[PDB]
């Protein structure tokens, strides 16, 4: 098991969509990759200047849209990929 | 630049005094008794050869117009070269004959278009009655015969040929090279054989054969060139569940997965040989499909849409057995249905019918071979290189002669069958009497190649001609004996390709060049 | 260009004027009174030489249609000195023997084809004759007495061909260079003693000497060109903890590496001298894993898969002793299994066979040569540069004459084995008798090099030709002493290889060049 | 012998870009029954220009053939899969000729056929083609050489007007080339 840092979230990247709206397969950079993966661990939360700790406004298993970049980082636990990334990279969270 | 125009018989003269040129140094070397003729070559030692195709691309006259002529007349042995790959000696013989006994009707004041005419409609009566006087020829009894009198009545090359073809069947493909020692040697490979080594020379199972062995492996057949690891690790991973051996055909592994598999193959925990994919650009697809086919897998590539990391094992072929050495690649008994690859072999039949290129048509006729039947590889053995050249001309003219005996049948040789076609030919009539005249001519240098081959031996042309013609059937003259008998039981046959194509070339230049009134070319 | 086509006998004429000129210059240098040829050269000095092959090679002649006889006799010589490396003027002298009987034969009204094929049941006949008739040359004075009849009765190169092969045995290789002084000498190295100086003079131990000594030293052996030296503390710590002196084998040390190993060389914590791998390319590899298999070591490479940051003392090869010079490096008795450098030559044997390139082969033999005997250099000493060539030359046609004798034996010298093949040989029938004819030409031309032997003495070649044919078994006649004897008893041998491939490429090309009929050459 | 091959309606000479749309291997030539045919004057490599036009042309389930400056790399490989997995028989070939030459006869096909041609110039995008906007053809034959449609669906007054216009071209043609080539 792996958990992550002050406001650092584990999320598992979705599987890229393999077939279009309409039923087209897209393949090779077609079926780019997902940018919305289900969070596996959130952080104990964020630190303030002050020294209070807030938690993370993200929750254990709610898909969220993230950004790749520098502050992503694609680390391996049990032959799995999990993207590391700070709660500021999370742009929004898929609900229903 | 400023031109010379000659007119009339002067053109006429000098045209077939320049075919005569040319004819004389080519007709020297027909039939058995035919000698040798040297060809200096600006690089290297001189050529001694017998085929007249090469004595008359290496002629050429100081004299334009005699040039003209020559070079006019040397298209029949190129033509004849290019269609059959025999018959170029007796294709000039038959294009001197028609072009003499022209030319003496066009100084008769016959009209040379209806000669042309009644040549033409005489060759095209003569090729109806070779192919009704052919017979088949699908023995290795004949097929030995056929090689040995195209050979040069060198039997050994005609035995070879003919347990070539045997070997590799209808499919196959017999190619003709050099070779080192003393004695012709046939080198026949079935299944796959495409020449690409091991990539690393650690892969080697059997140091002291140094080849790779692999007993029932696995063959994984991408297209795309690699150098990294992670694309194969589910393919190596899943191999080594299976505990097979795994032969890796790709356009380039190195770098980093090469010495990977390199030490997994010391390491013995999947047995790996990697070596390049056979053939180039729109050809290594072609030969990885085949091979595919053949192993029963599928070929990994972009373009499909699949990607090597989803490989599976059911994506990657079978093979009973794999060879690697240095040069060459073998796969033995690759499980594949017999219907894909009847398939296959099917599709690139296609591709040749559709090809337009004699390299293009080798190429897929070669990859018929490899899916079906085998490749024979006959290395001429000789003492010097002038002997490897002579003996591997008359054995490329001998497996020409063999292919086209297989394809269009046998008749009977030493110029017999000419002879017996002009015979039933008596009866040919034109529209007019210059036409007849024409068929005349034909009909005379019909019996060209015969007296040629008689002159070659020192015996009377005139005399012998007459004796073959009073005969009937296979009835003719054995050269090499200098006794009369059936050619047939004799062993000595012509391919009725090589014949009629001789025929129908020499008939086409001779009655075009007997057409000409004038003649423009560059002054001296 | 226009060509000029030459017919018949005037075509044969001219062949034969060529060849006699080809091969006049070439058989005044035949037997021990033989003379010498000057060959001028566009650069340099004109070259004094007495081989056959120099001679042949050096005639052009002005007339394009004798030129192509020449050329093609000259074949004869090419392929002879290719082939045996000796018996060139021999087979020069057959050729044109056989060429000149042979056309005496055609202009009789002969069928050259036959004659071709009975020349060629003779010359069959005649190489099993010398197969049966040859005599194992496996003694040292044997040896000698080859060397000595194939220098030119030089009996101090044959004693030291001797020598070289008795010190390098059957495995070791043998090769001959430029001497300074004025007296041949011999230099003869074993075991390995690849061409790579110390890459830092301050490795050098000896300083009288100029010399670096190790004393049962490690080796360390890397594929990788090395410059840091983060890569080799464990090895080099060790090494200092051993105690034992080290020599580094690498593509390249330089840098810091070099700088830190010198540092440590005058400090004397590790004696360490590093020389740069020999070879190149695929070469330096296995050369490499040579000295590795030598030394009981293991290669350092990536491609292998370890690291020298995990090189151990176990990995790391023993020597028990290592020179170092500015030129070469040797090392004395490596500590390596026996079965391992037995199977490591049987590979590289396995790669001389499967190899077809001269320069190949002989490298090949060189790692051999390395591996197990010893290399002999033979430095020829002269006066002057002329005399230099010469006697290289005669020592070079030494050498293939005693390495000839060691593979298929030896035969009585002075054309006595190719006088007695056709005395044996003179019940040889063929089919016809155009066919014996040629067998007879074939036998009579066997009796040229005697006869050209005794001509070149001043003597009648008549007279001695029919004394010796009188004569059996090795009775012949020592040109030299011009007394007559017991050819092995007065050691005149020649190598049965050298006689039959100058009977075999002398019979070959001379019956193609008595087949022709026609020559097509430029116009002058 | 002498040999006649006469070939009617459109057969310009342009293959298949990729070996795989063949949909008769016995014969190597791809067959379309009824077909759009979309005409783009643009090269193409992406895909994204084209999903409202391929998934309209699969859910009509009609197939379609793809005329273009050039198909290549994701384009050619996404309408290669998708003709595998059958959702829509695709085959695209290069369009004919070159500039200026290459307009004239792709607006020449898309009147036979009925469509309108896809260009940067003439305003629209591919994102916004339709099915209307996509030509028609009763067959397709497309081979390693030659592509031909047989019984494009279009108005016969279009097609007399346009060859209408060819011959003013051929009159105001001073090129031999030129008018053999309008002819
Ligand atoms: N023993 C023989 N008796 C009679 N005719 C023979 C004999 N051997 C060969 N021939 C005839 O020789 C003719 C031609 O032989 P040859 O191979 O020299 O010429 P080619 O096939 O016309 O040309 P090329 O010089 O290109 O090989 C053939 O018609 C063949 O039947
Ligand atoms: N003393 C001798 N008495 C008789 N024959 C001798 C004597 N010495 C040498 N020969 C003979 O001389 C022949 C050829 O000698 P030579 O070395 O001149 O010619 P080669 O080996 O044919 O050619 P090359 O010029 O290339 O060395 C051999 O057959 C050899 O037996
Ligand atoms: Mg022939
Ligand atoms: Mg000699």
């Amino acid at each position: 098991n792996i958990r992550p840092l002050h406001d650092r979230v584990i999320v598992k990247r979705k599987e890229v969509e393999t077939k279009s709206a309409g039923g087209i397969v897209l393949t090779g950079s077609a079926a780019a990759k997902s940018t919305r993966g289900e969070v596996l661990a959130v952080g104990n939360g964020r630190i303030l200047e002050n020294g209070e700790v807030k938690p993370l406004d993200v929750k254990v298993g709610d898909i969220v849209i993230f950004n790749d970049g520098y502050g992503v980082k694609s680390e391996k636990i049990d032959n799995e990929e999990v993207l590391i990334m700070s709660e500021s990279d999370i742009l929004a969270i898929v609900e229903a | 630049a400023a031109k010379d125009v000659k007119f009339g018989n002067d053109a006429r003269v000098k045209m077939l005094r320049g075919v005569n040129v040319l004819a004389d140094a080519v007709k020297v070397t027909l039939g058995p008794k035919g000698r040798n003729v040297v060809l200096d070559k600006s690089f290297g030692a001189p050529t001694i050869t017998k085929d007249g195709v090469s004595v008359a691309r290496e002629i050429e006259l100081e004299d334009k117009f005699e040039n003209m002529g020559a070079q006019m007349v040397k298209e029949v042995a190129s033509k004849a070269n290019d269609a059959a790959g025999d018959g170029t000696t007796t294709a000039t013989v038959l294009a001197q004959a028609i072009i003499t006994e022209g030319l003496k009707a066009v100084a008769a004041g016959m009209n040379p278009m209806d000669l042309k005419r009644g040549i033409d409609k005489a060759v095209t009566a003569a090729v109806e009655e070779l192919k009704a006087l052919s017979v088949p020829c699908s023995d290795s009894k004949a097929i030995a015969q056929v090689g040995t009198i195209s050979a040069n009545s060198d039997e050994t090359v005609g035995k070879l040929i003919a347990e070539a073809m045997d070997k590799v069947g209808k499919e196959g493909v017999i190619t003709v090279e050099d070779g080192t020692g003393l004695q012709d040697e046939l080198d026949v490979v079935e299944g796959m054989q495409f020449d690409r080594g091991y990539l690393s020379p650690y892969f080697i199972n059997k140091p002291e054969t140094g080849a790779v062995e692999l007993e029932s492996p696995f063959i994984l057949l991408a297209d795309k060139k690699i150098s990294n690891i992670r694309e194969m690790l589910p393919v190596l991973e899943a191999v080594a569940k299976a505990g097979k051996p795994l032969l890796i055909i790709a356009e380039d592994v190195e770098g980093e997965a090469l010495a990977t598999l390199v030490v997994n193959t010391m390491r013995g925990i999947v047995k790996v040989a990697a070596v390049k994919a056979p053939g180039f650009g729109d050809r290594r697809k072609a030969m990885l499909q085949d091979i595919a086919t053949l192993t029963g897998g599928t070929v990994i590539s972009e373009e499909i849409g699949m990607e090597l990391e989803k490989a599976t094992l059911e994506d990657l072929g079978q093979a009973k057995r794999v060879v690697i050495n240095k040069d060459t690649t073998t796969i033995i008994d690759g499980v594949g249905e017999e219907a894909a690859i009847q398939g296959r072999v099917a599709q690139i039949r296609q591709q040749i019918e559709e090809a337009t290129s004699d390299y293009d048509r080798e190429k897929l006729q070669e990859r018929v071979a490899k899916l079906a039947g085998g490749v024979a590889v006959i290395k001429v053995g000789a003492a010097t290189e002038v002997e490897m050249k002579e003996k591997k001309a008359r054995v490329e003219d001998a497996l020409h002669a063999t292919r086209a005996a297989v394809e269009e049948g046998v008749v009977a040789g030493g110029g017999v069958a000419l002879i017996r076609v002009a015979s039933k030919l008596a009866d040919l009539r034109g529209q007019n009497e210059d036409q007849n005249v024409g068929i005349k001519v034909a009909l005379r240098a019909m019996e060209a190649p015969l007296r040629q081959i008689v002159l070659n031996c020192g015996e009377e042309p005139s005399v012998v001609a007459n004796t073959v013609k009073g005969g009937d059937g296979n009835y003719g003259y054995n050269a090499a004996t200098e006794e009369y008998g059936n050619m047939i039981d004799m062993g000595i046959l012509d391919p009725t390709k090589v014949t009629r194509s001789a025929l129908q070339y020499a008939a086409s230049v001779a009655g075009l060049m007997i057409t000409t009134e004038c003649m423009v070319t560059d002054l001296p």
